[PDB]
RNA sequence: AUGAGGUGGCAAGAAAUGGGCUACAUUUUCUACCCCAGAAAAACGAUAGCCCUUAUGAAACUUAAGGGUCGAAGGUGGAUUUAGC
């Protein structure tokens, strides 16, 4: 593994090489965000190590040779099933929380989408819906991500929550992070109060903002809710969607947006759909376009390597003939050095 | 001379229905459709109830041609199962075969 | 000796070998619809509708008079079309032009050289790389190698290497 | 049988292949000839040559699969192994430097050995007798009473997987259910002893 | 729905073909069909189906 | 055969009565097996009766002729 | 007329019984996909009942399909018994 354990510092030299991350800084950055299958691992090894990958490793060094002058710029991680895309943007989101940014990190957006039964017609429009369960549980981890970040922030107008309660122009985000959290009931309006603060800050140049969405292609993609008269309900008619999509917009400066496609819980759409325009439909890609597509491939057979020695080191691979080459290329073959099928495979041996 | 006074009764069935086949689609277009008048179509519906009963199609029995069997009536055929199954192992219809697979 | 089957006549005609331009192509697709196989570029019409096979290869090659001289002919209401009617994608006003140029022009206010125009900024190589690769992607096949190009182009005006 | 009498079962072991002819007895040898005259049946698409084939593991799926959903019952047996070699490091992990050299970790070994723990030595039969068990009868009726504890309607909403693996531990560490209804066979036994002539074999 | 552009087009392609123009139900619809097709009665294993 | 709405010269150019003739002539016109007399006889047993029940058309409010 | 024709009419369930279907669920249910997902889980469970619409038909409470409404019995079932190499 890397001894060099400094999400910023390691290069090239260290790809397909180890990178530790410690426990205070798991509970402090991620929250919410790691693959359930990463986060079962962790909890049973009490290690958290990423491969350093050559897409992690691009999408770092184009985010150290950002200018924030510019607007932000939208990066997808891209490609197949279960290759890795969600830990890359994970790898870039501990390099920006080292750095000291504000990291609005939407988990995955194909949960706010589907099976919510809290769904509500927002009482701030009549036109959209709130979904006050998922806003609540998103608010939650976010100020454990960002609480430092999160008192600087001064408010721009008066945000009234009810006739009689209101959060006043000078006042802490947290002010209105905590009234989100709290008031069930207006934790959709809090969240998007919270998006176009920070989208708006960054821009006013009181920090660094990286937005880093999973399964952007749910912002476009057909949602599975329903009415009260079992009516489908369009994508943008959800207020969180909506304020995502005007963070998505990049009418802003003084951060970066990285984005990861996901066809895993996605609505209405193959499964070896792995493109851009496939996973985003047209809307989705007009609305992201520009963008730097990076794309995350199968394992190479050095990252293969790798990641054996890690499991065996681990002891993981239980297995008596696991160990031998012959069991190496068994594994190789049948992952075809997909990243998450081995980890399936050598979840149970 | 048909096989049976049920045959003969779906005979005259049949050229009833054959011969008011044309006043019958005629008068069920104007009650088939959402266009006319309501009252048109009620006046339509009790002159086709007015038409002879017999001219009904749905009255028409597909029987056996030769036995007069109301059922068990191979449409390709019209012969009843039994006089078919004679036929054909007799060896009296073309391509017809027992099966075997 | 009678078949009704023997009545259906059945024309085809590869529209590439026809007098027409685009516009007459494509509204003779649109017209005609499925009938219409663009792999082959083929024109199939079956005309069932008269008793006789003298009177339906008639009627089959009336229809492909009407189709043509009407293919030709423009109506008004052509003007009336929402950017998702065409079979095709134009780069020119649209959705990828437009942010681009925002792009551009945000760019240049950030570094506050706002010495631009629209057009000036458009002409450049670079926008011309990226609108083929835009179009590669909206009209080719979609590929990885569709994928690089527009990457490569993204980055090329984005500044970011 | 589409197959007819003459083909002969697959033999899938590299091993055997590969062994050099020296070592042979003419047995071996006249053996190995013969099968180059006779026809082989078509390799099930169970079995391969995977060094990770265990067939234990395969007849344990195959009787827990319902209704030919083998996907399935692949998909149930590999999530039971996972947990068992969780709950194995997460108690070895929380256990002392002594008791880590006792911590198993392996779940074949684990699942082999519940089942071993969970063999009956003396069956029942009507002639009530009892009587010896062949190795095959004392394999399925350790599988099928592991399966059946399992799939006991005692268990409130809890997943296969967790059941299994935990049943499985139990066995392992010789407790619950399945080890005692090994017990109660035994004992049924013991108390028919005095009725062992009966039987005439 | 559709834009005015497809529904113009797929109605001047349906006067060229001699296809319904104006909209209309499916309980109406069954008209054309009706007189498309021969009623059951005049169909010649209808009326002639004995010797 | 197929345009037959040449013969819909005595009924109403708009209105029910006018949908009406043109679904049925174009399912005339549509079916292959009826001849070119016959299909004209189908349309004059409809004109024949709506002259007869001209009446009701009037008392419902449907231009005739 | 024990023949022929026409109009109209039964066909229900005190009760039992054979077969089949649907279930009693977590190896389950809903959704996406069609097999690397997210939710449900005292809900599961009617193809049953009632109302409406539609298909066919001259005629639909009679038939079928759909929709709405309802969320019922039941919680793997005695002897005994069926089929399967
Ligand atoms: N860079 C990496 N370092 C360590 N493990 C990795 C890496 N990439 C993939 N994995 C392994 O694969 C899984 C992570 O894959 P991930 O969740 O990113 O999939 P994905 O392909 O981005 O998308 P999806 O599976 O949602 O389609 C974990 O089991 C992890 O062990
Ligand atoms: N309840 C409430 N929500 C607000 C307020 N200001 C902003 N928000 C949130 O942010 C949204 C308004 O965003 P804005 O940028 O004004 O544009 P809009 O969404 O198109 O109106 C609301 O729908 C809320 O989600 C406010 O004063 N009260
Ligand atoms: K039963
Ligand atoms: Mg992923
Ligand atoms: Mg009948
Ligand atoms: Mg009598
Ligand atoms: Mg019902
Ligand atoms: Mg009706
Ligand atoms: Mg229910």
């Amino acid at each position: 593994r890397t001894n060099e354990n400094d999400p910023a510092k390691h290069g090239d030299q260290h790809e397909g090489q180890h990178y530790n991350i410690s426990p205070q800084d798991l509970e402090t950055v991620f929250p919410h965000g790691l693959p359930p299958r990463f986060v079962m691992q962790v909890k049973t090894f009490s290690e958290a190590c990423l491969m350093v990958r050559k897409p992690a490793l691009e999408l770092l060094h184009y985010l150290k040779n950002t200018s924030f002058a510019y607007p932000a710029i939208r990066y997808l991680l891209y490609g197949e099933k279960g290759t890795g895309k969600t830990l890359s943007l994970c790898h870039v989101i501990h390099f920006c929380a080292k750095q000291d940014w504000l990291i609005l990190h939407i988990p995955d957006a194909h949960l706010w989408v589907k099976n919510c039964r809290d769904l509500l017609q927002s009482s701030y429009n009549k036109q959209r819906f709130d979904q006050p369960l998922e806003a609540s549980t998103w608010l939650k981890n976010f100020k454990t991500t960002n609480e430092r970040f999160l008192n600087q922030i001064k408010v721009q107008e008066k945000y009234v929550w009810n006739k009689r309660e209101s959060t006043e122009k000078g006042s802490p985000l947290g002010e209105v992070v905590e009234q989100g959290i709290t008031r069930v009931r207006n934790a959709t309006d809090a969240v998007g109060i919270v998006l176009k603060e920070l989208k708006r800050q960054s821009s006013l140049g009181m920090f660094h903002l990286l937005v880093a969405v999973d399964g952007i292609n749910a912002l476009w993609g057909r949602t599975t809710l329903k009415r009260e008269d079992k009516s489908p309900i369009a994508p943008e008619e959800l207020a969180l969607v909506h304020n995502l999509r005007k963070m998505m917009k990049n009418d802003w400066h003084g951060g970066a947006i990285v984005s990861a496609l996901s066809q895993t819980g996605s609505l209405f759409k193959p499964r070896k759909a792995y493109l851009p325009q496939e996973l985003l439909g047209k809307e989705g890609f007009d609305a992201l376009d520009p963008f730097i597509p990076i794309l995350v491939s199968n394992y190479n057979p050095k990252e293969f390597e790798s990641c054996i020695q890690y499991y065996l080191e681990n002891n993981w691979l239980q297995h008596e003939k696991a160990p031998t080459e012959e069991g190496k290329k068994e594994l190789l073959f049948l992952s075809n050095a997909n990243p998450s099928l081995l980890e399936r495979h050598c979840a149970y041996l | 001379h048909y096989v049976d006074w049920r045959m003969w009764r779906d005979v005259k069935r049949r050229k009833m229905a054959y011969e008011y086949a044309d006043e019958r689609l005629r008068i069920n277009s104007l009650r088939k459709n959402t266009i006319l008048p309501k009252i048109l179509q009620d006046v339509a519906d009790e002159e086709i109830a007015a038409l002879p009963r017999d001219s009904c199609p749905v009255r028409i029995r597909n029987r056996c041609v030769m036995t007069s069997r109301p059922r068990g009536v191979k449409r390709r055929w019209r012969l009843s199962r039994i006089v078919f199954r004679h036929l054909a192992d007799h060896g009296q219809l073309s391509g017809i075969q027992r099966a075997t697979w | 000796v009678r078949n009704p089957r023997a009545r259906v006549v059945v024309l085809r005609v590869k529209l590439s070998s026809l007098n027409l331009d685009d516009h007459a192509k494509k509204k003779l697709i649109k017209l005609v619809g499925e009938r219409y196989c663009k792999t082959t570029d083929v024109l199939t019409i079956k005309t069932d509708r008269c008793p006789l096979r003298r009177q339906n290869y008639d009627y089959a090659v009336y229809l492909l008079t009407v189709l043509y001289h009407e293919s030709w002919n423009t109506e008004e209401w052509e003007k009336s079309k929402t950017e998702a009617d065409m079979e095709e994608y134009i780069w020119e006003n649209s959705s990828s032009e437009r942010n681009i140029l925002e792009t551009l022009l945000q760019m240049k206010a950030a570094e506050k050289n706002m010495e631009i125009n629209k057009e000036e900024l458009l002409g450049t190589k670079e926008i011309e790389e990226y609108k083929k690769s835009v179009v590669s992607l909206k009209n080719e096949e979609e590929n990885e190698n569709s994928i690089s190009q527009y990457k490569e182009s993204v980055k090329r005006l984005l500044n970011v290497t | 049988s589409r197959y007819s009498p003459e083909f002969k079962d697959p033999l899938i072991d590299k091993e055997y292949y590969r062994k050099p002819v020296e070592e042979l007895t003419e047995e071996e040898k006249y053996v190995r000839e013969l099968k180059k005259t006779q026809l082989i049946k078509a390799a099930p698409a169970g079995k391969t040559s995977s060094v990770f084939e265990d067939p234990v593991i395969s007849k344990f799926t195959n009787m827990m699969m319902i209704g030919g959903n083998k996907v399935l019952a692949r998909s149930l047996m590999i999530q039971t192994l996972e947990a068992v070699k969780r709950k194995q490091f997460e108690k070895y992990h929380a256990a002392s430097a002594e008791e880590q050299a006792t911590i198993e970790r392996n779940p074949y070994t684990i699942f082999h050995q519940a089942l071993k723990n969970c063999e009956p030595m003396i069956g029942l039969v009507p002639i009530q007798v009892p009587v010896p068990l062949p190795d095959r009868r004392r394999r399925f009726l350790a599988m099928k009473w592991m399966i059946t504890e399992c799939r006991d309607k005692k268990h409130q909403r809890t997943l296969m997987p967790e059941k299994l693996s935990h049943k499985l531990l139990e066995a392992f560490h010789n407790q619950g259910p399945v080890i005692k209804r090994k017990h109660d066979l035994h004992k049924m036994a013991e108390a028919n002893r005095a009725l062992a002539h009966y039987r005439w074999w | 729905s559709l834009s005015e552009y497809a529904f113009r087009m797929s109605r001047l392609s349906a006067r060229l073909f001699g296809e319904v123009t104006r909209p209309t139900n499916s309980k109406s619809m069954k008209v054309v069909k009706l007189f498309s097709e021969l009623p059951l009665a005049k169909k010649k294993e209808t009326y002639d189906w004995y010797p | 055969h197929i345009f037959l709405e040449k013969h819909l010269e005595s009924f109403p150019k708009q209105g029910p009565i006018r949908h009406f003739m043109e679904l049925v002539t174009c399912g005339l016109s549509k079916n292959p097996y009826l001849s070119v007399k016959q299909k004209v006889e189908h349309i004059e047993w409809f004109r024949n009766y709506f002259n007869e029940k001209k009446d009701i058309l009037k008392e419902s409010n449907i231009q005739f002729n």
